[PDB]
């Protein structure tokens, strides 16, 4: 759950930081 | 007196005021109104859970920030005040949430930014390890003139930060700022500081005999 | 037989939990999420993407009475300029298509206005639109329109050739093949990958095959070199 | 409210032909 919750949070900014 | 259950001079006026209310927060129900209680009740909305869940988590770093943690989030986040308050704060914040400008990976990076590790693994359960880590290979969402002046703001001592407000006083304007990022602040409205010309912070770092740091903004940008 | 209340939708379950199950999806479908009551009926209190939903089923009207007065071969042309072609369609398979499209976003009053005038039916454009086709002819003079090229060349042919022209255009099909009308025959050699705006060259070996060596020239005309 | 009406099509014409 840790791990996956540092995965999603890279997941999420990766995201946003694609956008633009 | 007038109540709203969500699911003034007079009653016209409490009414228009609770209307509005639900328009700005998104609900739109239906309204039933009580003259002898004084209570308006509200069915539809169209903005819910962690749209209002979500700032649990705000309020919660915000009310534990402090201070001088407070001037540097709100610097972060563009929209700064000088020596802010709980109830300043906490409005600012909340108000970028909800103009959808305030992110998650955002706040996270801001936290950062401040120092509050203690927080990001307290409060945002992220392991300060793993962000120092995921911040080296990606782009920050933070100027590097925001950047700059952050760090600048870490290195001043109290002495010459009060040396700094004796010197202010040529471009001041009683109110003096109390602070070095509140001087940025007063020089950033009367445009002599700003992330094309930095030149007025190495020129106030020069007459602090804080060359290093001078040297250091050169070195920055 | 089982009911639901929100829009009294009724539908043919095997058991109870299957109809709150089909319910509870059509409630999503739809986009409305209040607290359910379970006699045999179901009642639904929230919504997200009263008077918003008025005006959302209000709009369908627009569509309905398009497509009720539509007939036969405007059926064709609009499913055909709006992408998603059948062919010789039904109401039943038009109304819901149109339905289709909207809820999708890919439908837009402008759009469904050329698609009208495209069609022919002004008289649609005039009395159910209440826009003057007049005026209407003059706007898309002075701007882009909405469908390519190849889409107008293809439906401007179609105008052209006659009854005669599409029994015989049905038997010289007969070697890639069995469609009932030009944008059936165009629709079929589009799935074949021989007709495409790209190409054309197929649209002008039948036309050539038919003796329309003008029909021919004007698709030459309408694509150039 | 006719011109009115001809006149509103033009601008949301316009609008979404100034999107793409």
């Amino acid at each position: 759950l840790q791990v996956a919750y540092h995965x999603l949070f890279q997941x999420y900014d990766n995201h946003i930081k694609s956008s633009c | 007196q007038y109540k709203l259950i969500l699911n003034a001079v007079d009653a016209a006026t409490a009414e228009k005021v609770f209307k509005q209310y639900a328009n700005d927060n998104g609900v739109d129900g239906e309204w039933t109104y009580d003259d002898a209680t004084k209570t308006f009740t509200v069915e539809l909305e169209v903005l819910d859970p962690n749209s209002m869940a979500t700032y649990e988590v705000l309020c919660e770093v915000a009310r534990k920030l402090g201070t001088d943690d407070r001037e540097v989030v709100l610097f972060l986040l563009n929209v700064f005040i000088p020596q802010p308050t709980l109830a300043q704060l906490i409005g600012a914040l909340r108000a970028l949430k909800e103009e959808g400008r305030l992110t998650f990976p955002l706040l996270a990076e801001c936290l950062f930014r401040a120092g509050r590790r203690d927080l990001l693994r307290d409060l945002l359960h992220l392991d300060p390890r793993f962000l120092e880590r995921h911040l080296a290979g990606t782009m920050s969402y933070f100027s590097p003139y925001q950047l700059t002046v952050l760090h600048v703001d870490g290195e001043l001592c109290a002495r010459d930060i009060r040396s700094l407000i004796f010197l202010s006083k040529d471009t001041i304007g009683s109110s003096t700022p109390q602070t070095f990022l509140h001087w940025v602040y007063c020089m950033e409205n009367l445009d002599l500081l700003g992330p094309t010309d930095v030149d007025a912070l190495m020129s106030m770092l020069r007459s602090l005999s804080r060359v290093d740091l001078q040297r250091q903004v050169q070195t920055l940008m």
